[PDB]
Order: C-alpha cells, then sequence, then structure tokens
C-alpha cells in the first residue's frame, strides 16, 4: 500500500508503507489516528525528500551514509530536527553522531572556528574552567 | 601420574 | 541553507537540551573538556546535562575494570552529588588505572595464601571464584568453598569417590568431574548433590556448561556433549570420538566446541552439530590446557610453549616461549594471558603484543610471578587479581590493587 506524506509546504509525497513506518511518529498518525494523508508541518519538502531518501536506503555510521551527509551546517541541523520530529532513532543517532566527530579532538579554539561560536568567558572565568582540568 | 587431571598419548 | 550553526547552543534553546547532551555524550574525557571551554552556554550544556556522570557511566556499562573499580573502590554508590563531584572524580580513575597497570607490569601485589589443610592427598586440582567465594576441588575428593574475603572453608562437599579434577559453577549448580569417571551436579546455595552422570569409562579431565548445555572430556578419548533441560534433567546429545589419546581440556561457544589432547592436537566441532570441523595442528607434545573466545584460541603444552590460534582458518598466530617447565593452566582476557607451569611459576604475557607480529618475543612476557611450591593446577584471573592453586595444597590470592 501506498500513504501519502504532506510536507509543511503541501508537496505530496507518495511513500510505501513500510518504510514511512520507520518514523514511529508517522506510524502512530497511520495506526492510532487513521489520518490519510499524514500532514507533516515541521518538515518541508526539501528536508523531507532527503530523510525519505535515507529511510529508503536503511530498509554503527556506515560509508553511504557519510556521503549522504555532506551537506552543510544547516541542512544537518534541519535533519537532526526531522529526525526528532518524526522519531528515526537511527537518522538521529548518525546525525548527532556526525556532530561529535566534529567536536572530538580539537582545541576549544579550533571547535569555536568550526561552528563560527564567539568566544564570551572573561578571562578570569576562563582560567577557572581551565584550572579545573 | 602424580598429576591426575592430565594424560600423555599413552 | 545556513552554513554554520552552534548546534549545542541551538538546540537547548528550541526546548532540545537532550540532542545536545546527546551529542556530546559521544566525547571522550579530553573532547568534553575541550567542549567545557568553547563558550558559556557549551559549559552549562555539559554541566546542567551531568554529562561528567554519564562518561563514567558509559565506562563502568562498557568496561569490566571501571565497573570493577566503580565497585571496589566505592564511588559507584553514586551512579545510576553534583556535576563538579564527577569531573573531579574522573582523573583520579585514570591514575588509578595507570597505578594498577604499573602494578602488573612491575609484579607489585599483595598476597593471601590459604593452607586447605588436606588431611591425606594433598593438592587443589581445579578452581573458580567470584566477589563472593572460591570454590576449589581437590585430590582428596572433597569440594571446597572458602569466602573470599575471610579466607576460612564454609562448606566441604563429598560423593565423589576420587579427585575432583574439573569443575564450573553458575549462579544455581556446581558441576564436577572427577578421577572416578563421574560428572556431579551441586547445589551451589546448599552444597547438596542433585545429580550424576555415569558414562565415562575413565577420569572425567575436563568440562564446561553455559545456557543449557555441557561439554565433558575425559581420559577415555571421548568428548560428551550433554543438554542440561535442569539440574536433573541432562540427556546426552552426541559422542564425539577422533582423538587418539586422553582430551585434556574442552571449551565451547555458540559457533565451536574446541577440545585438546595428549595426542599433540587441537579440534574443532560445530557446536549446533557436533560434526568434526578441522584439528589445529602444531604444538610437538601433548596439550594440558586451553581457552577459547571469539575467534582465538590460546593452548599450553607439554613442549613448554603456548600457542595462539585463529579459530577460523586454523592458523597459529604466536608461539609462546619462557616457561621452563610443562604449561599446564592457562587463562585470558582483553589484556593479558597467564599461565602456570609445573616449577610452580606463573608468567603474565602482553596479549596485545603477542598478537601483533612486528612485536618481538622477548618482550612478550611482562613478568614471572614465583609463589607456590609445587605445579600450578589452576588459575583464574581478571583486572585487579589471579587465584591460583596447586599440588603444593594452597589456594594463592595476588592483588594488584
Ligand atoms: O614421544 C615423544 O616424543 C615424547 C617423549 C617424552 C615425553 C612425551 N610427552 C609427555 O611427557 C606428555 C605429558 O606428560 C605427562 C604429565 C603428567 C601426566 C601424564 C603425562 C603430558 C601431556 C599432556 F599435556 F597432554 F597432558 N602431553 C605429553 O606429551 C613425548
Amino acid at each position: 500500500p501506498s500513504i501519502k506524506l504532506q510536507s509543511s509546504d503541501g508537496e505530496i509525497f507518495e511513500v510505501d508503507v513500510e518504510i514511512a513506518k520507520q518514523s514511529v511518529t508517522i506510524k502512530t498518525m497511520l495506526e492510532d489516528l487513521g489520518m490519510d494523508p499524514v500532514p507533516l508541518p515541521n518538515v518541508n519538502a526539501a528536508i523531507l525528500k532527503k530523510v525519505i531518501q535515507w529511510c529508503t536506503h536503511h530498509k554503527d555510521i556506515p560509508v553511504w551514509d557519510q556521503e549522504f551527509l555532506k551537506v552543510d551546517q544547516g541542512t544537518l541541523f534541519e535533519l537532526i530536527l526531522a529526525a526528532n520530529y518524526l522519531d528515526i532513532k537511527g537518522l538521529l543517532d548518525v546525525t548527532c553522531k556526525t556532530v561529535a566527530n566534529m567536536i572530538k579532538g580539537k582545541t576549544p579554539e579550533e571547535i569555536r572556528k568550526t561552528f563560527n561560536i564567539k568566544n564570551d568567558f572573561t578571562e578570569e572565568e576562563e582560567a577557572q574552567v581551565r584550572k579545573e582540568n | 601420574y602424580l598429576d591426575s587431571g592430565i594424560h600423555s598419548g599413552a | 541553507s545556513m552554513l554554520q550553526r552552534d548546534f549545542i547552543t541551538a538546540l537547548p534553546a528550541r526546548g532540545l537540551d537532550h540532542i545536545a547532551e546527546n551529542i556530546l555524550s559521544y566525547l571522550d574525557a579530553k573532547s568534553l573538556c575541550a567542549a567545557e571551554l568553547v563558550c558559556k552556554e557549551w559549559y552549562r550544556v555539559t554541566s546542567d546535562g551531568m554529562l561528567w556522570k554519564k562518561l563514567i557511566e558509559r565506562m563502568v556499562r562498557t568496561d569490566s575494570l571501571w565497573r570493577g573499580l566503580a565497585e571496589r573502590r566505592g564511588w559507584g554508590q553514586y551512579l545510576f552529588p553534583p556535576n563538579s563531584f564527577y569531573r573531579a572524580l574522573y582523573p583520579k580513575i585514570i591514575q588509578d588505572i595507570e597505578t594498577i597497570e604499573s602494578n602488573w607490569r612491575c609484579g607489585r601485589h599483595s598476597l593471601q595464601r590459604i593452607h586447605c589443610r588436606s588431611e591425606t592427598s594433598k593438592g587443589v586440582y581445579c578452581l573458580q571464584y567470584d566477589d563472593q567465594k572460591i570454590v576449589s576441588g581437590l585430590r582428596d575428593n572433597t569440594i571446597k568453598i572458602w569466602d573470599k574475603n575471610t579466607l576460612e572453608c564454609k562448606r566441604i562437599l563429598t560423593g565423589h569417590t576420587g579427585s575432583v579434577l574439573c569443575l564450573q559453577y553458575d549462579e544455581r549448580v556446581i558441576i564436577t568431574g572427577s578421577s572416578d569417571s563421574t560428572v556431579r551436579v551441586w547445589d551451589v546455595n546448599t552444597g547438596e548433590m542433585l545429580n550424576t552422570l555415569i558414562h565415562h569409562c575413565e577420569a572425567v579431565l575436563h568440562l564446561r556448561f553455559n545456557n543449557g548445555m555441557m561439554v565433558t572430556c575425559s581420559k577415555d578419548r571421548s568428548i560428551a556433549v550433554w543438554d542440561m533441560a535442569s539440574p536433573t534433567d541432562i540427556t546426552l546429545r552426541r559422542v564425539l570420538v577422533g582423538h587418539r589419546a586422553a582430551v585434556n581440556v574442552v571449551d565451547f561457544d555458540d559457533k565451536y566446541i574446541v577440545s585438546a589432547s595428549g595426542d599433540r592436537t587441537i579440534k574443532v566441532w560445530n557446536t549446533s552439530t557436533c560434526e568434526f570441523v578441522r584439528t589445529l595442528n602444531g604444538h610437538k607434545r601433548g596439550i594440558a590446557c586451553l581457552q577459547y573466545r571469539d575467534r582465538l584460541v590460546v593452548s599450553g603444552s607439554s613442549d613448554n610453549t603456548i600457542r595462539l590460534w585463529d579459530i577460523e582458518c586454523g592458523a597459529c598466530l604466536r608461539v609462546l616461549e619462557g616457561h621452563e617447565e610443562l604449561v599446564r593452566c592457562i587463562r585470558f582476557d582483553n589484556k593479558r594471558i597467564v599461565s602456570g607451569a609445573y616449577d610452580g611459576k606463573i608468567k603474565v604475557w602482553d596479549l596485545v603484543a603477542a598478537l601483533d607480529p612486528r612485536a618481538p618475543a622477548g618482550t612478550l612476557c611482562l613478568r614471572t610471578l614465583v609463589e607456590h611450591s609445587g605445579r600450578v593446577f589452576r588459575l583464574q584471573f581478571d583486572e585487579f587479581q589471579i587465584v591460583s592453586s596447586s599440588h603444593d595444597d594452597t589456594i594463592l590470592i595476588w592483588d594488584f590493587l
């Protein structure tokens, strides 16, 4: 069977029932509230197409996902949010692990540069945090 | 022979 | 859309603090320290998120060394006290690990010595221990259970009519094999004899059991495979024959049964089907002891060497030389091999080094420990200690913490 997913824009996607249902959230809307189509006010068409692509391929971060996640941080952030909203644990996990890999093995200054973060410690406050390591 | 836990191929 | 985005600030801002915390939970300690100094909000996320507590808990969940320390040192009481307590604790745990690893490498330990006080035939052939007790099998035909903390004898189990050569226990039962050719099943709590298996024609030299099945092996040159529906309902499934001398040891998991023999061979059998798979050949004399887990078999032989083997291809990965007499017991964990010999000496080997073919042989034996006055028959160890037993009628606890 096919189920229509409706993005926040309004664009409708025909999706197979068993892949769609990788999101417990979308599964709940089908099985418990019996809604067709499934409105998704928190996911736009561009992000929704990206998530559907990821779900099909996945019917502990492999090589195909790493290429899929070669996107800007703004899109990765939107992807984290969609995975949370849809509750797709697999996608939330790989995206969060991807962010942690961008953090690990760097000095605080290099981390700041990665994410465009300004250092807002007082001199005194930074020394105290540093003294405790 | 004093070790009863193991045995050769005899 | 946006080129860059402060995930750790942005996520809590939208009420998704747990996602930000989950991202940081993947950091190693040093990267978690770095995250603390990125900016005030990053620090708040790690602190309000109790990230240092979560980091210690993940280790206890993922590292028996950390789990063991939590228990021994008592800081485990606080797991599952502010964030700063765990941040300050973490380096103390690291230093603790470092001192333990140094004690192993340098042989610094304390020693407890149990005199088993055997009236006639002296010696302890086998043993297993936990945090509460040491269960031991003796040449005087008894099983003695010792309190791990006070070292007193809490129970003597009688019923075998020859030496207790091998034993294993779990949360419900002790199972023993004997020179009298029987296997016996005892209640681990009360010591009551629950079952006796009459089958082997000669001394039962080794046994292992797990998850409802047991393998036994005998001086009679056979292996028996058992299904245990309960302590009192144990059925023979198959007899494996093929060894040309006594089978001195057997180990198994869900993939394979592994047996070794006076006939100089290790044999590999399919656990599900009991079909012969392959012989690991190579030792020049009989094999006295063995341990098998995952893909690694390590065996000790009358040829005075230890061999490491891959179970799938049968290759010998390393020959360990250094013992001056028969290698009589052997065990191994993630980091070390521990072996005991007929001359009373115990050796500690660097297992990682041994599995790396670049490492030279002379660097492989970390220490030689000399406190027994007779053949070492059995040992068991963990991150913190060794428990060994000997023909000299003693049990030693070697404590590296
Ligand atoms: O023909 C040859 O070249 C040859 C020449 C001399 C000696 C040997 N062999 C052994 O001395 C021996 C064991 O000694 C025993 C120690 C205690 C009790 C009985 C025997 C034990 C095992 C075992 F590990 F399998 F148990 N294996 C062996 O090979 C073989």
